[PDB]
RNA sequence: CGGCCUCCGAACGGUAAGAGCCUAGCAUGUAGAACUG
RNA sequence: GUGCUCGCUUCGGCAGCACAUAUACUAAAAUUGGAACGAUACAGAGAAGAUUAGCAUGGCCCCUGCGCAAGGAUGACACGCAAAUUCGUGAAGCGUU
């Protein structure tokens, strides 16, 4: 219902939440519902955070429906703990989780091959999930501040509004002669044009700063 | 440095009283030119956002009065060099 | 935005009861004119009464001096359009959103400077308190003010939570008396107040000393004097207003005659002493002789 | 000290809320939205605490 | 009697920008309501 | 309402004392009003000859984003620009003749 409410609430109708936590188009979208629509790292890890406790939660409802069995029920858990890659998809908004998908790996090579030693063969049937339920507890130990922090930005953003009086936004690789300059032609504008004046009404600094332009382009060209 | 104090602390993160109108007029009320009252504070809900948009976008001191000097006006032999 | 101590708003809308019960919420709301966001205070004035809750921002509500939920004058309840236009009051109340940002801001930099005894700026310099306005004053509590709303359930018969309605189960004002419509910006502004503007047509219909013709025609004719009025006493009473020119009392008709020396004396006495005259409790009523 | 509800009464609240669609609730609406912030916390309390297999 | 075994995917960056009109949405749940010899 | 009075005092009431103390945006409502990047329909792309990469400044302009990153046609808009000023107008004072 919270992820309904937000995508109502922005309006995108042409979009769709199901009930397993896939957000789907319904028809094609033109470009400025293409660009209104895209939602960000924090809303794809909360959905597929969701997505991965739905799945245990549904297979403890299959055993309390009756349909499966306590061993069926621990050897799909154990699946679901060794396959969270493939099953939700939170790495592509995090892909740093590869490496607790590698550790639940890697703790499956270890329990199947103690597992399967004598007369049990190579089948499914083995449910040994404290292992990689441990890593998932680890793992949203981590990143439950992350998102607590990111989704009150984005309802904050939401309900406030967006914030660009006093944004000081950094100077980073591109901006980096678009600054030079900047930069220089102000210190060039305090120096002489209000230090050296008596060009009383206006000090032309409009035209000493174009004689500033000429003189590099003539450095330049020698 | 407990002024400071209070306020990066601040930037990191029911009582009595006694009212007269001023308006009185004994008729008005019961007949009491005071009232006392016990103001208390309001629970907020934990589970709700930033109530009311503040992204909006807009009077100093008075102005300093210039104690300056008197300009002394520009020779044409200044004003052509 | 502000945090403060509480509400300035009419005894009428405090209520009945000696003590109140006022909770305060802060940063609760946006004022309806001056969208600041102000603390919040809500009272329960009687019992079945509606609570009542600050209403405005408070540098808005030092500026004007009304009450800051009731809408109406801390001193006389008067609407803003009748109050001012009574006390010769012609005030550039800001309309414009940016104007009226910076104006709300820079009002409450003012209010910062004030004291807060006197409503700030001009709001005080027309002080000459105006009869006609005194007079408009309900001068009981109109504790109206807290009649509950009607319930469209029990409007259409509906309403079966019992006495329980939040709302007086009431025959509804068919909307089309004017005083349907007081927007918060309307009241607050004092423009197209259709109350106030019948209060004003009422202010037409209320009695003065209409003046006579004939420029020479300065005899103030007072009746309603009894036996007990004295001669020294009636001159006394129009003795600082001006020159009285002549004294004539009428005992056997219980009347008299203040002629004047000077025509304006003569007609700001009269007008001061319309139905307000008392002199040992009796009701005198000033008018112009023949 | 707080006395804890019989379950029917949280049952019935979810139950009736369905999925917010229906005009009645309809200010829930911002608090149940305001609510999400703290989202991946009832994750977790409800993961840890999952119920192990010899237990019914 | 030594052993030695990577890499696995998502977003932006291309299909415009608008002015207008039309019509559900969406916000409020308000304040206050007549006066005489 | 529970209870206790070696209570009137039967098993009824009544009495007395003990304990128990004030919720609530009171509303199922009723109005009130902007918007939806939706059609429509027009409309229809920076720099010099042509085709075109951008990074900025400015400000009551915003959108997507966790974002102090990045993107949105270089995001859009900026498009008269005034001004003093080369010589005189006149106005008014202070001194000289
Ligand atoms: O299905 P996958 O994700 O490919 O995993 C399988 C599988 O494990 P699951 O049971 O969890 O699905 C196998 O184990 P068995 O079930 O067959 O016992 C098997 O491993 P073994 O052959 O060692 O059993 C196999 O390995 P391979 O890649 O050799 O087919 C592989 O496990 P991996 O994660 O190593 O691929
Ligand atoms: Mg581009
Ligand atoms: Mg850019
Ligand atoms: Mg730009």
């Amino acid at each position: 219902n919270m992820l309904n409410l937000l995508i109502h609430r922005k309006n995108l109708n042409y979009l769709h939440l199901d009930y397993n936590f896939n957000l789907k188009p319904v028809k094609t979208l033109t470009t400025k519902e293409r660009k209104k629509s895209r939602f960000g790292n924090a809303f794809h890890l909360c959905r597929e955070v969701l997505r991965l406790t739905k799945l245990v939660v549904d297979s403890h409802v299959q055993y309390r429906l009756g349909n499966v069995d306590a061993f069926q029920l621990a050897d799909g858990l154990q699946y679901i703990f060794a396959h969270v890659g493939q099953l939700t998809g939170m790495y592509r908004y995090k892909y740093k989780l590869m490496r607790q998908i590698r550790m639940c790996k890697d703790l499956k090579h270890l329990i199947y091959y103690r597992f399967n030693t004598g007369p049990v063969g190579k089948g499914p049937g083995c449910g040994f999930w404290a292992a990689g339920w441990r890593v998932w507890l680890f793992f949203m130990r981590g990143i439950t501040p992350l998102l607590e922090r990111w989704l009150g930005n984005l309802l904050a953003r939401q309900f406030e509004g967006r914030h660009s009086k006093g944004v000081a936004k950094t100077v980073t690789k591109q901006r980096v002669e678009s600054h030079f300059d900047l930069e220089l032609r102000a210190a060039v504008m305090h120096d002489i044009l209000d230090m050296m004046p008596e060009g009383i009404k206006q000090n032309k600094a409009r035209t000493i700063l174009q004689h500033l332009s000429e003189a590099w382009r003539c450095w330049k060209a020698n | 440095r407990v002024a400071l104090e209070k306020s990066v602390s601040q930037k990191v993160a029911a009582q009595y009283i006694r009212y007269t109108p001023s308006q009185q007029g004994v008729a008005f009320n019961s007949g009491a030119k005071q009232r006392v009252i016990r103001m208390v504070e309001m629970q907020k809900d934990p589970m709700e956002p930033p109530r009311f948009k503040i992204n909006k976008k807009i009077p100093p001191s008075p102005p300093a009065p210039v104690m300056h000097s008197p300009s002394r006006k520009m020779t044409v032999k200044e004003q052509q060099e | 935005w502000e945090d403060a101590d509480f509400p300035i708003l009419c005894q009428t809308c405090l209520g009945e009861n000696p003590y109140i019960r006022m909770t305060k919420e802060k940063y609760g709301k946006e004022c309806k004119i001056c969208a600041r966001p102000f603390t919040v205070f809500r009272w329960c004035p009687g019992v079945r009464m509606r609570f009542k809750k600050t209403e405005v921002c408070q540098t808005c509500s030092k500026l004007k001096n009304v009450c800051q939920t009731c809408l109406l004058d801390l001193e006389y309840g008067l609407p803003i359009q009748v109050r001012d236009a009574g006390l010769s009051f012609k005030d550039d109340m800001p309309k414009s959103d940016v104007n009226k940002e910076y104006y709300t801001q820079n009002m409450e930099r003012e209010i910062s400077n004030s004291d807060g005894t006197r409503p700030v700026g001009m709001l005080g310099k027309a002080t000459s308190t105006s009869d006609m306005l005194l007079k408009l004053a309900r001068t009981t509590p109109y504790y109206k003010r807290n009649r509950p709303h009607i319930c469209s359930f029990w409007v259409k018969g509906e309403c079966k939570r019992g006495e329980e309605c939040p709302y007086r189960h009431e025959k509804p004002t068919d909307p089309d008396d004017p005083l349907a419509d007081q927007n918060i910006k309307d009241r607050y502004y004092g423009i197209n107040d259709p109350v106030a503007d019948k209060l004003l047509k009422r202010a037409s219909t209320m009695p003065r000393l209409d003046p006579p013709e004939d420029k020479t025609i300065t005899t103030l004719y007072v009746g309603g004097l009894g036996d007990t009025i004295t001669e020294t006493d009636l001159r006394n009473h129009f003795y600082q207003f001006g020159e009285i020119r002549t004294i004539t009392v009428v005992q056997r008709q219980q009347c008299a005659f203040i002629q004047f020396a000077t025509r304006q004396a003569a007609e700001v006495a009269a007008e001061k002493s319309f139905n307000k005259l008392i002199v040992n409790g009796r009701r005198l009523n000033v008018k112009w002789g023949r | 000290q707080k006395e804890d509800m019989p379950p029917e009464h949280v049952r019935k609240i979810i139950r009736d809320h369905g999925d917010m669609t229906n005009r009645k609730f309809r200010h829930d609406k911002r608090v149940y939205l305001g609510a999400l912030k703290y989202m991946p916390h009832a994750v977790l309390k409800l993961l840890e605490n999952m119920p192990m297999p010899w237990e019914q």
